[PDB]
């Protein structure tokens, strides 16, 4: 029973190494009907003490909703597109919004004493610990496992959030840093809010730890801490031990964390599947280069019109898997990083650059040929910009070298999406081609976006970061520089001299 | 080469001559045209398939990994050399046009062929025709043959009307070779022929609910593959398709990548033995009338990727034999009734590791799964709790035959 | 029994227990000869700077060996060496040195062909084990014979390694050479699990309290107890950690708590034998010993609170009563019986501490299960019908087409090609889930020194390494994460190469012979001559060994060839291969 001897080990672990004494000492200073504060930077670690008012027993159930748009939202970095909203605890959001003012100046002396590798504790009792929550949740608006966060110590308090919160903080770094003691004879009326973080349960004869929020449901679903901590300190030395949760709870999280362990094995296995279907990729881009029309406009074209057998297996069964796992592996690494020092560490980051890079322009060509507009900034999708900025974050830290003698014949584009520009100018040039009645000042801007377009044209040419296979004589690239050669008469450039006298021909030989 | 195969091999292979240069024709084509030639078991057919294949007279490729069962050849290539076509056709020119067995017959932009305005004795017709053609239809009388095949490259094309002197037809094929499909009308003809018994069509636009309409009392089996449905109606209940249909047992679409819902009439053909909606991938839901054919035996679904679940009525397929959902990646679970079935004893569920086995599945006895091994997680724990299971796992290999069709 | 378990019978331990009563008062060691046995025993102390280095700033006082002195004593794919105690190994250093006349007795006693057995009382002890793994490093790796085989042979030594020394002891099959005795309250024992801050005021008092020789001090009821309590608590923590992280449970909090923990890096290693006055028993899994070192020594009942901290002191002096009277005491070896309830409760653990040390004991069984599995699937057909497929089909017909299989593959024009993409993957697959195993410490400590695996592993890696190199050139990945020696080689590969070097062993490596010419080329004659010179200095020892091929590199189609060919007539003219 791995769980079970877990939990209390790791309570005895925590009551051994000695933070409740000092945390609940700190307090009791501060105390023994206003927001309050206290702040000790002891040789050992930085501590922060809030104090609050007492309980409030008719308010105890009203909420305050908040909106990623929404502009008094202190917490825009923690909603999603899967959770685009979620509600806080009245009376304790209203204590942290009022506080702001200082703490703004704390929160500069507190990340800079974190940034230096010392560790800071934000403890309170009962309504200053939500007031502490929300003030540990402010600073963790900036996460990676390899630099330092705050843990939070919460003595007696009462939920703050509703489930899309803990659904935000289900399996995340951010419940990491939250620890509230709570003793066993206290009740929680859950029907609206709900748990978030790890949990000590304090016993008379123990105490346990908990990480799983339906199992605290289980529990705690329906005093002075003095004492319960110093019962827990007797009870140290004890000579006979029962169980203080019954079997029922064991067993569910004994198997819900086997599934977790289980599913966290599985994409491991995976990618050598999807590494398969890459290669099948390779073929189908290999046959359309082979026939002159290259892989977008020969998908774009058995999109509209579907005929062959080897097109509908690509995109329906290769496709359809590889956008299913990336998307699963970007939603699953943002919240739990791995190896500490970066998250999707080596074969997964690189896989992942190689697989944007290759299947994102038929993501284009759905975007484009179901009738849409602006894919850039309007239409990719989440999984697509966390890769590149994730490659792109480490690119900086390896060194390499580019030869300018080599064959770029299977270089993939860097610019994941260079056909979502492309597609950008056909409409405008069509959208000039056929206007009537249309103002100057219009036609002006038109024709600022085909000069913006021609100069980041001729600088992807230019520094070698395109696949000749644009140049290919039944791709879009050239039915754009068709229709572009007719709408532009004889103003000669680069990229007219480049274009007209065939030196496109010998681009990466 | 020719004289030196025994008898039987030798019109097999003459029929070669009917098909057009370096088509790449699938080994279901002239499997069900031989069936209802020669009378002949499929799977013997499918042996001397082979054997034309051993003695390097054919080329025969696998498409992927389904196996010999019965009569499921939707994926096979036959591809034969020029040569070897030439060769099958240099047999049969030493008889007259008129009085031919085998004739192969070419229309180029509505010149028609003069001696035509006779009476032909083939058994055996082709008809080939091009781009330019403007269905323009020559008269013509041909009351001695039993198969028929259309080579298309138009349009937009219409059924000759001397179709209906055809007192002995047997068989159809129709195969579009047009970038779009075809847009066939005048079909109704058909519905004076007494013996037609197999109609295969192939990329050709047809509002399936014409056939209750055409009263196709002998039809035994009907194939589709890669057509295109148009706008699918369904309200018209003026025909009983159980007396109009009283003839058919099998149904093989393949492909139709636009049909989205299954037609409402074929839930009416109380004669149905096989159904098999394979590649399919708009097909998200079947209806619930399904459970209205008491005497289905077989059921495939292969490779239907939107599928997401099996509709509940599969309770009341009381004959189900054979279950087939290999690479259904959509599906999530089985229906929970699916072990009241007392006779289903086999099931490929390969690429199908995702999909949630009900309890009930426990009430059966004797099944075969043929599965890989993620999908045997989920069938080696129930193992203890049935008397005679077998789960067969064979493995992917992997080749680049579907590049064939690109 | 006992001595089919630990391959020493009683009138050694006699023997070691009187030549370790003598070593208190010779200077540094004592030699005794019976017949075929040689015994030397080593002197112990009782200060602090014997204990804690005064010159170490590091809280354990723990200091790294050295990778040419003790050169098996590292994880051996990983790279990381062992951690031992400074003093102890000060000591060790002092008795080796030319002016001791201790090497000379050494290697008179082995050209003899006698028995060779290391002893000590506590402190002694930890030197004991110290000269032992020398020896073995010295004499017994270099032709092992079981005339060579050592003896060690302890009386409540202190805790002398880290947790990869156990694992070096493990994978050579040495820790079975290893034998130490611990009373259940021996307070020694257990010293070198606490911080180094929490006894340091407190510390000699005690320690001369547990001097035999100056038995004139006195005691005191408070220090003694002081000592004993921050001692327990320590090791309390310790091995607290270690059950939380048996199999990895839940690891988030407990990292954010390591961020307040100082714990000690100290294991046991070797055998130990626990003894009380009606039973003996003996563990080989540390994990185990490590949580009964702190559950054997809680009270049995309430009372005993005041009887402990001055019976853990009186009762490491109690090693010759057991000495003369363990024939007449029960034998049971842990960790095969399985009616472990009677016995540990006999040691006086509790029902808490039983269920921690099955848990230790389940887990090695899990290791083992989960080796059996792996060779099974190593063992099957369809793998070795994927190794096979390289070596018979695809690599005779790329020799057979003049360019063979590297280049081959780098164009990739056929369906064959393919094929070996796929295989490539799918084997790649299967070792890196293996060395997934590996990194985790889910496999038994002799996997890596297994010669099965060492074969197939080295087979793999001399087929399909230029392969893997091959898809990082063919596809122009060089360019996006560098060379591939640095950031492109897998760590599969570093793993194999380096299992079947310490094998035989007691431009690196030939398998990445390509590399190093896709890095090489194109590139002026004069910024090359050193890299080109040592290159072609390897070739003629890696053609041999048979890390590369003959048949295919010289090949007129191939790369290697048509870089060599472009050289300068001054080169090669000279060159060491001018005549390929």
């Amino acid at each position: 029973s791995s769980s079970s001897l877990k939990g209390s080990a790791l309570g005895k672990l925590v009551v051994t190494s000695g933070l409740l004494h000092s945390s609940w000492s700190k307090i009791l200073e501060i105390h023994n009907s206003g927001l309050e504060f206290q702040i000790h930077r002891e040789e050992k670690f930085t501590l922060v003490v809030f104090s609050a008012p007492p309980i409030c027993r008719s308010s105890s159930s009203d909420s305050t909703l908040l909106h990623v748009k929404d502009k008094e939202n202190p917490f825009p970095f923690l909603c999603s597109e899967n959770n685009p909203s979620f509600s806080l605890h009245t009376p304790a959001f209203n204590l942290f919004t009022s506080a702001s003012t200082s703490l703004t100046y704390l929160k500069s002396e507190l990340l800079q004493t974190l940034k230096s590798e010392k560790p800071v504790i934000i403890t309170g009792a009962a309504l200053g610990g939500s007031v502490a929550s929300l003030y540990t949740l402010w600073l963790l608006e900036t996460i990676e496992p390899t630099l330092k966060r705050p843990l939070c110590i919460t003595f007696g308090s009462p939920l703050i959030g509703d489930a899309s919160l803990q659904q935000i903080l289900e399996n995340s770094v951010r419940n990491s840093c939250f620890l509230h003691v709570v003793s066993a004879q206290t009740r929680i009326k859950m029907d609206f809010f709900k748990p978030f973080g790890t949990f000590l349960i304090c016993f008379d004869s123990g105490c346990v730890c908990i990480e799983d929020h339906v199992a605290v449901t289980e529990l705690l679903n329906g005093v002075d801490y003095s004492q319960v901590l110093n019962r827990l300190d007797q009870s140290m030395l004890s000579l006979a031990d029962s169980r203080l949760i019954p079997e029922d709870v064991i067993k569910g999280i004994e198997k819900r964390a086997e599934m977790k362990n289980l599913r966290f094995d599985m994409m491991f296995k995976k990618l050598n599947d999807m590494k398969i279907s890459m290669a099948y990729i390779e073929w189908y881009k290999k046959k359309c280069k082979e026939v002159k029309i290259g892989y977008y406009d020969r998908f774009k074209t058995q999109l509209a019109f579907p005929s062959k057998e080897f097109d509908i297996n690509i995109k329906n069964h290769h496709k359809s898997e590889l956008n299913r796992f990336w998307k699963s592996v970007v939603e699953e690494v943002e919240r739990r990083p791995q190896s500490d020092a970066s998250i999707l560490k080596r074969r997964f980051l690189f896989s992942g650059n190689n697989y944007r890079r290759m299947i994102e322009p038929l993501d284009i060509a759905e975007y484009y040929l179901e009738g849409r507009k602006e894919y850039r900034t309007t239409g990719r999708s989440h999984h697509y910009v966390m890769l590149e900025k994730w490659f792109g974050m480490e690119s900086i830290l390896i060194e390499k070298e580019r030869c300018k003698k080599r064959d770029l014949s299977d270089l993939l584009t860097f610019d994941s999406c260079f056909w979502a520009e492309v597609e950008d100018s056909l409409i405008v040039i069509n959208q000039l081609n056929t206007t009537v009645g249309m103002r100057d000042d219009v036609r002006e801007v038109l024709t600022r976006k085909l000069v913006e377009f021609e100069g980041y044209v001729w600088e992807i040419i230019t520094k070698r970061e395109v696949s000749p296979e644009i140049f290919l004589e039944e791709s879009s690239f050239m039915k754009w520089w068709k229709e572009y050669k007719k709408i532009k008469g004889f103003n000669s450039s680069y990229l007219t001299e480049f274009m007209n006298t065939r030196k496109y021909e010998s681009y990466g030989k | 080469s020719f004289d030196a195969l025994d008898p039987n091999l030798k019109e097999c292979f003459l029929d070669m001559g009917s098909f057009l240069e370096d088509q790449k024709i699938r080994a279901s084509v002239i499997i069900d045209m031989w069936v209802e030639l020669y009378g002949k078991g499929s799977s013997i057919l499918y042996m001397y398939l082979e054997d034309l294949a051993s003695q390097n007279l054919l080329k025969l490729v696998p498409l992927g990994t389904n196996e010999h069962e019965d009569g499921f050849y939707n994926d096979f290539l036959v591809t034969q050399h020029d040569i070897l076509r030439e060769l099958a056709i240099c047999q049969s020119e030493f008889k007259e046009n008129l009085e031919r067995k085998r004739l192969n017959l070419e229309i180029l932009e509505n010149t028609f062929p003069d001696w035509c305005l006779n009476t032909i004795n083939a058994s055996l017709l082709s008809i080939s025709t091009d781009d330019l053609f403007s269905s323009k239809w020559l008269e013509m009388d041909c009351p001695n043959v039993e198969a028929l095949v259309l080579n298309l490259s138009s349009s937009d094309y219409a059924l000759p009307s001397f179709i209906s002197g055809m007192k002995k037809l047997k068989v159809l094929t129709i195969t579009n070779h047009g970038f779009y499909p075809a847009r066939l009308s005048n079909f109704s003809c058909l519905s004076s022929l007494p013996n037609l018994k197999r109609i295969r069509l192939e990329k050709v636009s047809i509002t399936l609910l014409d056939i209750p309409q055409l009263q196709l009392s002998s039809l035994k089996k009907l194939s589709l593959v890669m057509c295109s449905f148009g706008e699918v109606f369904y309200d018209t209940e003026d025909i009983v398709v159980s007396n109009a249909l009283s003839k058919l047992q099998e149904i093989d679409i393949d492909y139709c990548y636009d049909l989205d819902e299954l037609p409402y009439w074929i839930s009416e053909i109380v004669s149905l033995k096989t159904l098999s909606i394979t590649n399919c991938n708009k097909l998200s839901q079947l209806p619930e009338a399904i459970g209205n054919l008491s005497r289905l035996e077989v059921l495939r679904l292969c490779s239907s990727m939107n599928l997401s679940e099996l509709p509940e009525a599969t309770e009341g397929l009381s004959n189900l034999r054979f279950l087939d959902i290999s690479h259904c990646l959509g599906l999530r679970k089985l229906p929970q009734e699916i072990g009241k079935l007392q006779n289903l004893k086999k099931i490929s569920m390969r690429k199908c590791s995702g999909c949630e086995l009900p309890e009930s599945v426990t009430n059966l006895e004797n099944l075969e799964v043929k599965c890989d091994e993620e999908t045997g997680l989920l069938w080696e724990r129930l193992k203890p709790k049935m008397r005679n299971l077998r789960v067969q796992e064979e493995e992917i290999e992997h080749n680049l035959n579907l590049l064939q069709m690109f | 029994a006992f001595e089919a378990l630990t391959g020493i019978n009683g009138d050694l331990i006699t023997r070691s227990w009187s030549a370790s009563k003598q070593a208190y008062l010779t200077e540094r060691y004592h030699k005794e000869e019976a017949g075929a046995v040689v015994i030397f025993a080593f002197q112990p102390s009782f200060s602090e700077k014997d204990f804690f280095d005064p010159d170490n700033k590091s809280s354990f006082g723990e200091i790294k060996l050295n990778r040419v002195q003790f050169p098996c004593m590292r994880k051996i794919g990983k790279g990381d060496v062992a951690t031992v105690n400074e003093a102890f190994l000060k000591n060790l250093e002092a008795i080796i040195d030319p002016r001791t006349s201790f090497q000379a007795s050494v290697e008179m006693a082995v050209r003899s062909r006698k028995q060779i057995v290391f002893t000590g009382h506590s402190s002694g002890g930890a030197t004991a084990i110290l000269a032992t793994v020398w020896y073995l490093e010295k004499y017994f790796i270099r032709n092992p014979n079981v005339y060579l085989e050592p003896r060690c042979v302890t009386f409540g030594a202190p805790l002398v390694g880290d947790s990869i020394f156990s694992h070096a002891l493990g994978r050579e099959k040495w820790s079975r050479f290893f034998v130490n005795f611990v009373s259940r309250f021996d307070i020694v024992p257990r010293i070198m699990l606490a911080r180094k801050a929490s006894v340091e005021e407190t510390l000699p008092h005690v320690l001369a309290q547990l001097d035999p020789r100056k038995s004139s001090v006195q005691e005191s009821e408070q220090r003694i107890t002081e000592f004993y309590t921050r001692v327990m608590r320590d090791t309390s923590t310790v091995a607290n950690q270690a059950v939380c992280e048996l199999t990895g449970s839940a690891e988030a909090f407990l990292e954010t708590l390591s961020s307040f923990l100082e714990l000690s890096p100290y294991r046991p290693a070797g055998t130990f034998v626990f003894s009380t006055e009606k039973r003996l028993v003996a563990v080989n899994n540390s994990d185990a010993i490590l949580q009964m070192l702190f559950y054997t020594s809680q009270a049995s009942d309430e009372q005993e609170w005041s009887l402990i901290p001055f019976r853990s002191i009186r009762d490491h002096h109690s090693y010759e009563e057991l000495v003369q009277s363990m024939g007449k005491k029960l034998f049971n070896h842990l960790d095969g019986e399985n009616s472990i309830e009677s016995t540990l409760n006999d040691l006086g653990v509790s029902t808490r501490g039983r269920q921690y040390v099955q848990a230790a004991l389940e887990e090695e069984k899990k290791r083992v299960e989960n080796q059996k599995k792996i060779i099974q699937v190593i063992e099957q057909e369809r793998f070795l019908k994927k190794l096979a497929w390289i070596e018979d089909e695809y690599k005779p017909k790329c020799q057979a087409h003049k360019n063979g299989y590297y280049d081959s593959f780098k164009v990739s024009n056929e369906e064959n090609d393919f094929k070996a993409n796929v295989k490539r993957a799918e084997l790649a697959g299967v070792f890196d889930e293996v060395l997934g195993l590996m990194k985790k410490c889910q496999l038994p400590d002799e996997f890596e020194g297994d010669i099965d695996w060492i074969k197939l592993a080295t087979r793999y890696r001399r087929l399909v390494e230029p392969l893997d190199i091959a898809n990082y050139h063919r596809h122009l990945k060089n360019e996006d994460t560098g060379p591939y020696m640095k950031r492109g080689r897998p760590t599969r590969y570093i793993y194999a190469q380096r299992g079947y070097e310490h094998y035989i062993l007691k431009s690196e490596c030939g398998s990445c012979f390509w590399a190093e010419v896709e890095e090489l080329k194109g590139k002026p004659y004069e910024e090359v001559e050193v890299r080109v010179k040592t290159l072609e200095g390897m070739l003629g020892e890696w053609i041999t060994d048979g890390e590369v091929d003959d048949k295919e590199i010289f090949l007129e189609g191939s790369t290697f060839r048509k870089w060599w060919i472009t050289l300068p007539k001054n080169h090669k003219s000279h060159s060491p291969l001018r005549d390929y």
